[PDB]
């Protein structure tokens, strides 16, 4: 409304501005942020490690998308074993043989009873 | 009175449904952002405060990786996940309400789309993680922890899973509560009957009543509660100026910015400690819930309890469980006697000078004959010598009454 | 007193008395029947035949020595009393909360 | 020794006593009374500080009402209130004291 | 910091009182509605009542 421009939401924030110039009203949202995790191995058995940008795209940032966040230097393998290092949404990383992979971790052994 | 006994002559079965919370959300703060913002004055001064941000840290990635051991104690129980064969018939018992659908891409079960159906803070710097384990991996644990019960019995838990008719199962069971498997063998289309017609009504409980699941939309609430006055106690002035810190760092002179920037830091280091500090008090609670679930998990749906209430009310029969956010939904399968009828009973049979015993169950009389039959369920029976022992002489029992016992 | 207060709880005392007593006469004239469902009713010395028969006790057993055993629990339940009365140290776990 | 065993002749019936804390005393503060008790503008001021005082109000309310859940959950397992007969016998058992 | 302070005990002590009260329960539903085999859960030995 013609009021003014100091738009704010439910967290007492300031969403959205009105500029000196034309009555546009620009929604204001924060700059990309995260936290940083460094997935490693033992020291003795590797210096690789994986880092994990949880929360943050990778197009904002070899490279690859997970839905906990943005996880680089660690490829990515179809094939499924048992959680090793926890990630985030269904992913786990595991030093295998030479390098770091990710997959999605495995329930456990498929068993069908003959009933 | 002295000599009176009621003996129920029927029974009926009931499903109850019993919601435990699992786990919370899992929650990280950053301490320089939500105490400073991206001003470098301000980290500077909180540097000097001391270890309290890695305290806070440590602290959360601790409820974290609790939250994540919980869920995983609670589901992951089972080894193999089993697979139910694709023909489902179980002797007329209908487990299409907590069987996966197939149809639905979510392969979830009608019961657990319906609980997932009835169920801005990144902004400063509090971020919320994603769960270990995601909803399609629990929901295939509770359908491979469905399958093993189901096909194999309580075998499953204590190591392979063994075959098993599900009748067969169902006669185990009901000799587990005391009851003489023949009940199930004679009733078996009734009992299925009563059967599928409380898991019909389970579903029309849980959706009429939205305050059964108060407790899951309990925990949400806290959560957003707590995460809302954290927001909401950033904007508080704790005795400066303003609320601003970047107005506060162009607008006043570096002494007075220093005390006004330092009153703010004593503001959010106490809001950010009782935080902390509700949210471990939270996590223990969440914990208990856990452990009473997994305990639960172990015992009334891995086998068959003998502790009363535990498993449901009245005495128990077997469990299902069934995926919902942040916490496990039990339907336990209960045996609950009905149709009492009252008899004259009498502790022992006087036959020839000796004393006679039920070797189970107990003697009942309908007014001129006696008959021994079963605790829990009436089925007259011929006195005989095969399911009496003497052991004994007939003076010292007191009540004892006169009766022939047939060989 | 200054600006403390103390809420009364909800279920007085006479209310959980209440509830007391209707457990112990379930207990007494229905045995467990009355936890799993409707209240059976059944003489208290069959009730403790099946309690001995519980914990691998034949029920003869207790039908030849039925009035010592009422004297023993007769004695054990008068004794409780004065040795309540004895040490007052067992309600110590409330007199500390309290 | 690989050929004795020790069989029981004879047992005594014991009765003891287990006391368990189940609720504690529901208390409720007023912040403002406390804080600041009549002083308008000392309330002024608290409400300028901060939220904390509904904040602790609700801990209380739900400290209170679990107290009443616990209570609840302890004593009303039952449905239905059962009465003893008036005759007081049981086969010689004395539940008078009790 | 005083009421805080106290508030936070209280909540210590609600905890505590609300795992005594779930063991009380337990008893209740276990010792007094039925028998239990657990060992010494209800009394010392075989219990009965
Ligand atoms: C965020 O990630 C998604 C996932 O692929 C992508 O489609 C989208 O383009 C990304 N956002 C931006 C701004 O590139
Ligand atoms: C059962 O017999 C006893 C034996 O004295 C007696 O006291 C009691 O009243 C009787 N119960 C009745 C008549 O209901
Ligand atoms: C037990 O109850 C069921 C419930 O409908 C009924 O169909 C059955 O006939 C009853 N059994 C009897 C009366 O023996
Ligand atoms: C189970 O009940 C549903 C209710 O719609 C029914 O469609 C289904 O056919 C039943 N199962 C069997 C095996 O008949
Ligand atoms: C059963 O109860 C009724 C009424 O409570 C009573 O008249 C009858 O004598 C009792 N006993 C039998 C064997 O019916
Ligand atoms: C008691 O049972 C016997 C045998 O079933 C029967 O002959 C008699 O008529 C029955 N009497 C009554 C009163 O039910
Ligand atoms: C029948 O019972 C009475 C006790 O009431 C007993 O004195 C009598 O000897 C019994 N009859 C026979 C044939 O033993
Ligand atoms: C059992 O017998 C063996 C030889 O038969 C003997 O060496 C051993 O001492 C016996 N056990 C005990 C407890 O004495
Ligand atoms: C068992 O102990 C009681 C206690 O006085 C006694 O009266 C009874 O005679 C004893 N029984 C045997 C078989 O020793
Ligand atoms: C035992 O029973 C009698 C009569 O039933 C009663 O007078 C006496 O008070 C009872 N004992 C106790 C300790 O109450």
């Amino acid at each position: 409304l013609p009021f003014q421009q100091f738009g704010r939401d439910i967290a007492d924030t300031t969403d959205a501005v009105r500029d000196p110039q034309t009555l546009e009203i620009l929604d204001i949202t924060p700059c990309s942020f995260g936290g940083v995790s460094v997935i490693t191995p033992g020291t003795n058995t590797s210096n690789q490690v994986a880092v994990l940008y949880q929360g943050v795209n990778c197009t904002e940032v070899n490279v690859f998308q997970t839905r906990a966040g943005c996880l680089i230097g660690a490829e990515y393998v179809n094939n499924s074993y048992e959680c090793d290092i926890p990630i985030g949404a269904g992913i786990c990383a595991s030093y295998q043989t030479q390098s770091i992979i990710a997959y999605t971790m495995s329930l456990g052994a498929e068993n069908s009873v003959a009933y | 009175s002295n000599n009176s006994i009621a003996i129920p002559t029927n029974f009926t079965i009931s499903v109850t449904t019993e919601i435990l919370p699992v786990s919370m959300t899992k929650t990280s703060v950053d301490c320089t952002m939500y105490i400073c913002g991206d001003s470098t004055e301000c980290s500077n001064l909180l540097l000097q405060y001391g270890s309290f941000c890695t305290q806070l840290k440590r602290a959360l990635t601790g409820i974290a990786v609790e939250q994540d051991k919980n869920t995983q104690e609670v589901f992951a129980q089972v080894k193999q996940i089993y697979k139910t064969p694709p023909i489902k018939y179980f002797g007329g018992f209908n487990f299409s309400q907590i069987l996966p659908d197939p149809s639905k891409p979510s392969k979830r079960s009608p019961i657990e789309d319906l609980l997932f159906n009835k169920v801005a803070q990144k902004f400063n710097g509090l971020t919320v993680l994603p769960p270990l384990l995601t909803d399609e991996m629990i929901a295939q644990y509770t359908s491979a922890l469905l399958a093993g019960t189901i096909t194999s019995g309580w075998t499953f838990g204590a190591g392979p899973a063994l075959q098993i008719p599900f009748p067969m199962q169902m006669a185990y069971r009901f000799n587990g509560i005391g009851v003489t498997q023949n009940v199930l063998y004679e009733n078996q289309k009734l009992i299925a009957n009563q059967f599928n017609s409380a898991i019909g009504k389970i579903q029309d409980s849980l959706s009429s009543t939205p305050s059964a699941l108060g407790k899951l939309q309990d925990v949400v609430n806290h959560n957003a509660q707590a995460l809302n006055t954290l927001v909401k106690q950033l904007s508080s002035k704790f005795g400066a100026i303003s609320s601003v810190l970047n107005d506060i760092l162009s607008r006043l002179d570096p002494p007075e910015a220093e005390v006004q920037i330092d009153r703010l830091i004593t503001g959010r280091l106490q809001s950010l400690q009782t935080y902390v500090t509700q949210q471990l008090i939270r996590a223990a609670e969440i914990r208990a819930s856990a452990n009473l679930a997994a305990t639960k998990m172990s015992e009334c749906v891995l086998g068959q309890s003998k502790r009363v209430d535990f498993c449901g009310k009245g005495y128990h029969l077997m469990s299902f469980p069934q995926s919902a956010p942040h916490g496990v939904v039990f339907l336990h399968v209960t045996y609950v006697p009905a149709q009492e009828k009252n008899f004259t009973t009498a502790p022992a049979i006087c036959h020839d000078g000796k004393a006679h015993f039920p070797r189970e169950g107990v003697f009942v009389s309908n007014g001129t004959h006696w008959f021994v039959t079963q605790r829990n369920f009436y089925e007259p029976q011929i006195i005989t010598t095969d399911n009496t022992f003497v052991s004994g002489n007939c003076d010292v029992v007191i009540g004892i009454v006169n009766n022939t016992v047939y060989d």
